[PDB]
Parts: C-alpha cells; structure tokens; sequence
C-alpha cells in the first residue's frame, strides 16, 4: 500500500508542479503583451493561481523596472531540479538508466 | 506609438505572413505529389532541351527545303579555335550537356518514405 | 566486425581509465581459480545485457 | 588605378611585335588566338617590369638595413 | 532623435546580431537538411560564428547588456538600427523559449519520429524568420513581424525615456 | 560518430557508401537509435523493468 501511495503522490505532485510551471510561463509571455484585459475570466483565473506566489516575493527585486520579473521561473525550475535531486557523468560502461525522467 | 519617419519604406505583416504560409505549403507540396486535388507542382512548363531540338528541327528541315545545307545551332556557344584537344575546342556545348542532370532536377527525394 | 567496432567510435577517456581492476567475489551463506567478479546486478556485464533487451523493447 | 595601371601596362604595337619574334618563331597575325595573348602578356609584363625597375626602385634602395623579426 | 537611415557599418553589426539565434538553434538542421538537400549550405556556414559566440559562458548575456544598455536606449542612433537590434534580441528570446519547450517533451513522445518533426520545424522557423530580417536589413527598411514588431516599437519608446 | 559527418545528404546518382550503411544513415529504428544522445534528460534491478512494461508495451515480451 504505502509503495503505490507513494509513487502515487510523487506523480500527483509532478504533475501539478509542471503545470504551475506552465502556468508561470504563461505569464512571463503574456506580460509581453501590454494591452490585455487583465479582468476577463481567462486572465482572472490564470491570476488567481498566481496572486499568492508572486505576491510572495514582491519585495526582493527593487522596483527597478516595474515591466517584468523572470525571477518565479529560475525559483521553480530549480525547485522542481532539487525534488529530483533531493529525493557530464564519467561511467564504466554506456548506462541505460539516464534515459528515464 | 512611434513606427519611424515615414520617408523609410515599411513592409506590412501580410507580406510576412503569405511568405510564411507560402513556402510552408511549397515545402509541402513538394513531398507529396499527387495529393495537390490529385496533382503535382511544377517549376516548368518545357524542358530548354526539349524546345531546343524542336526549333533546330524546324530550322534545319526548313534550310533544307529552300536547297541549303542545313546548319545545327549548338546551345551554350560554337567552336573554339585552338589545336591542343577536343575538349577545349568544344567546351561551351561540353559544359551545357554536363549540366542535364541537375538542371532537370529536382534536388530532393521524388517519393516520400517514413521515418 | 572488431575492426569496424573500432573505426565507428572509440571511448575518448578525458579521465583516464573507464575500466579498473577487477574484485573478486566469495560465497557466504579445477586446477583454475575462476573470475566471480561479475555476480552482481550491478557490473559491467549486467549493464551491456540489461542495455541489449533496452534496445530490443 | 584601372586607366592608370592600363597606361603602364597596354603595349604598342613594335612591343607586341618583339614578343612575338623571340617567343615564336613567327611575326604577328599569323597566329591562333590563345597565342597572341601570350606574347600580348609578355609585352605588358616586361612593361611592367621595367617600370617597376626604372621609376619606383631607382630610388627606394638607399639601405637603410634594420627591422628583422 | 535621429530619423536617418541606415548606413553600411550598422548594417554589418545588425547582420553579426542576426547570426546569433542561427547559432542558437544550429544543432537540429539534420533533421531538415535530410529532407531538402538544396540548404545543405546551412550545415557549415555558421561555424565561426559559433566558435566566437561560445569563448566565454557569459559571452552573450554580456552581448544583451551591452546592446541593450548602449545601443537601444541612445537617441543619436537612428531609429532603424536600433530597431533592428531590438528585433536580433527578440528573435533569440523566440529561439530560447524554443528550447525550453524542447528540454520539457515527454518520454513517450521523444521516443517517435514527432521529435523529428519538431526538430526541423524549431530549425526551419527560426531561418525563415532571421532570412527575411536580413533581407529587410540589407535594404535598410522596416519589416514588421505579426505579435512581435509592436512590443519592439515600445520597447524603443520605453528605453528612450528610460532617464527621466 | 563524432569523427565523421554522419548524415548522408546525397544527390541525384551521387551516393557512396562505405562502413556507413545506407540503412544506418536513413532508414527506421538503425538510424534513430543511432541519435540517442539527442535523448538524454542533461533502481537498475526492478524499475528497469517495471518502467518498460509500464511505458513501452510490446506483446512479444509483456504477454
Ligand atoms: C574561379 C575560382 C572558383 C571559385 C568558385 C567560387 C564560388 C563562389 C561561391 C561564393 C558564394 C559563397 C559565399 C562565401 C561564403 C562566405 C562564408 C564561407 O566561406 O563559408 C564557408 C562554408 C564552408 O565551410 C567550410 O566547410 C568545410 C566542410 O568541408 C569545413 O567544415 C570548414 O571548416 C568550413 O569552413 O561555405 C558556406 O557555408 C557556403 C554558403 C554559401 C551560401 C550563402 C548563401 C548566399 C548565396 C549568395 C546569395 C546570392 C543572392 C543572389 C545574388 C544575385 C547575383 C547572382
């Protein structure tokens, strides 16, 4: 049981870290874009699910230029990296198993 | 708000976006052919070498019913006249006829294989 | 054959050595000492076979 | 630099002439036409060569022998 | 504000920016070049460029800066040079967001001739997209790329006053 | 293959072939096996093969 909870919980939480990844990249490349519709139910959600986070760190970047922070995107990828790592490579022979996720 | 001085030429977005689509579809078009409505796309109507020999035939059957000898006309230019060999005193039609192969064309594969 | 295996790649080592000498194995529970260094899972030859049947999936 | 190197080099006609009788045996315009541009060349680059030697290195040979490496 | 044309210099320097996205997809022209022979010159052509793009890790974030910091933002620069700047940085973001999204396929699919597919049509867009800005900056006129042209225009404006 | 230029790129009647097979160089699982490092991401005793019967199923080894 605990085995198969575990891998279980361990794909869940991939798979809602690579969405919140896609949904950090989607905001970086729409604030390209200046004259959206901020309000309108699309943006609203996508928002909505990324008010908290970078309303986390809003205080470290100084208000240099106020256009952009990349920053979300460098945090999250290596955060997801170290939940690889937490959890080029000299070898006797060719491995096999560096072509798994 | 500001594009430029306006004596600069501008091109618009459509040119980019029929230049885009267009060599997309002719990249397209040329891996299956016979699939465009049941057709294919050319780049040519007559082959030069074809047109040719067919005004060198007219020419010379018409030299020859007016009581002359009757003259070949060589593409890419006549003799050269040297003494050392026969390539160098005919290469301008030499070079021309080398050539047939790739001025036939095409340059990429005529049938489509999966990968 | 051996010799084409040896013109298509080579190792290019860049730090040093890929293979080392080889520790043998005893059991716990011929005139020839034979090698048990490759009764284990995790060798060289359980690699090149478990990369075989990788290829052939 | 086209028109002024033109004037060094074209020859006239005794030059064309002269590199005509000593290269081959036979006097101009009774030749095949690749032949006459080589003693065409001929006259131009003894031109050439004789410029070079009259008026540009009568004067730039004072030795002033240094600057090796 | 200088409302000139381009000249000669500029133009080369704008053409050496424009070698840098190629550089950055370079690696996936096999997998176009098998199929169409005829650009089999896209093989070997940006060799050197991408020798000198690479002598240092931070070579081209350093190359960003100082464009963007010394170029873009200088009004007595004309406006077109600067613009064609501005559209090299854009296209090499275009180029790494590509990447990104290559380095995140999943297993299943990079394991099929799809990743083929998308090789060549990383590498096939980001030619098509640096050819036609050369030809435009060899002219020395304006092209408008469609979702990309308008925020190079206000970046412009916006790095002008950027003092103030 | 990094000491050659392993892609064949060939023209009309033009094509040689000499210890790099044509099969190798354009044809099915010889030529994309051979772009494996293409490949790479940047335990061996059970998940190998847990992996490939869960992701890469085949019935001539699975059933
Ligand atoms: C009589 C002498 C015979 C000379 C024949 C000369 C042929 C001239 C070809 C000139 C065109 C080549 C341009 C020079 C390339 C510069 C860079 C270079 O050297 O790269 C050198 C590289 C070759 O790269 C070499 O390759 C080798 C492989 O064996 C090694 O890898 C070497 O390291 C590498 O340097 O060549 C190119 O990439 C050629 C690309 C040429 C295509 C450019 C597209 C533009 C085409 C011209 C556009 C015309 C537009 C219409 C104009 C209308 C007027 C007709």
């Amino acid at each position: 049981l605990t085995s198969v909870y575990a891998r279980t919980f361990e794909r869940a939480a991939f798979g809602f870290a690579k969405m919140y990844l896609f949904c950090l990249f989607m905001r970086v490349l729409l604030s390209w874009f200046p004259s959206i519709d901020w309000n309108s139910q699309p943006w609203a959600f996508l928002r909505l699910i990324t008010e908290p986070y970078l309303q986390i760190y809003r205080g470290i970047l100084p208000p240099l230029f106020g256009q952009l922070d990349f920053t979300p995107l460098f945090g999250f990828l290596i955060l997801q990296d170290v939940v690889e790592l937490m959890s080029s490579m000299f070898w006797t022979t060719t491995d096999i198993m560096c072509y798994f996720d | 708000v500001y594009k430029g001085p306006a004596s600069i030429p501008h091109a618009s977005a459509e040119v980019f976006g029929a230049f885009f689509l267009a060599t997309n579809t002719a990249l397209l078009a040329h891996m299956f052919p016979g699939k465009l409505f049941g057709s294919e796309l050319h780049v040519r109507k007559w082959d030069p070498d074809y047109l040719a020999s067919c005004c060198n035939e007219q020419g010379m059957r018409r030299e020859a019913l007016s009581g002359k000898k009757p003259n070949l006309w060589l593409l890419g230019g006549g003799p050269r006249l040297v003494n050392d060999s026969w390539e160098r005193m005919w290469w301008n039609n030499l070079h021309w006829k080398r050539w047939k192969v790739p001025r036939t064309g095409p340059a990429f594969p005529q049938d489509m294989y999966w990968q | 054959t051996l010799r084409w295996r040896k013109t298509l790649y080579v190792a290019s080592l860049r730090r040093g050595f890929r293979k080392k000498s080889r520790k043998q194995r005893i059991l716990v529970m011929s005139l020839i000492t034979k090698p048990t260094h490759s009764y284990t899972v995790l060798g060289k030859r359980a690699s090149r076979y478990r990369h075989q049947i990788y290829k052939d999936v | 630099t086209v028109a002024a190197g033109a004037a060094i080099v074209v020859p006239s006609g005794k030059q064309v002439e002269a590199a005509s009788l000593d290269i081959y045996g036979r006097p101009p315009s009774q030749l095949l036409p690749n032949e006459r541009r080589a003693a065409e060349f001929a006259a131009g680059h003894r031109r050439w060569k004789g410029f070079v030697d009259n008026s540009i290195y009568s004067w730039t040979r004072t030795l002033p022998g240094h600057d090796n490496p | 504000r200088n409302e000139g044309p381009m000249t000669w210099p500029w133009k080369l320097m704008c053409a050496i920016l424009y070698m840098l996205p190629w550089v950055d997809v370079t690696e996936k022209t096999v997998y176009f070049v098998e199929r169409f022979p005829a650009f089999v010159w896209t093989e070997y052509f940006s060799e050197p460029f991408e020798h000198w793009y690479n002598i240092h890790e931070y070579a081209p974030l350093f190359i960003f800066f100082a464009t963007y910091l010394g170029i873009v933002r200088n009004k007595k620069i004309p406006h077109v040079a600067r613009y064609h700047v501005m559209m090299g940085v854009m296209l090499d973001i275009v180029a790494m967001i590509l990447i990104v999204t290559e380095e995140n396929l999943p297993t299943g699919v990079l394991w099929t001739p799809w990743s083929d597919l998308f090789y060549a049509l990383m590498f096939w867009f980001i030619f098509l997209l640096v050819i036609y800005c050369l030809f435009f900056c060899f002219l020395g006129w304006y092209c408008e790329i469609p979702l990309i042209s308008e925020g190079v225009y206000l970046q412009i404006e916006q790095a002008e006053q950027l003092g103030q | 293959l990094i000491k050659y230029q392993a892609f064949d790129a060939s023209t009309y009647d033009q094509g040689v072939y000499d210890f790099l097979t044509i099969e190798d160089l354009n044809y099915g699982f010889d030529r994309f096996w051979l772009r494996r490092k293409m490949r790479n991401h940047q335990g061996p005793r059970v998940e190998f093969f847990r992996i490939l019967f869960e992701q890469f199923y085949h019935p001539n080894f699975h059933d």
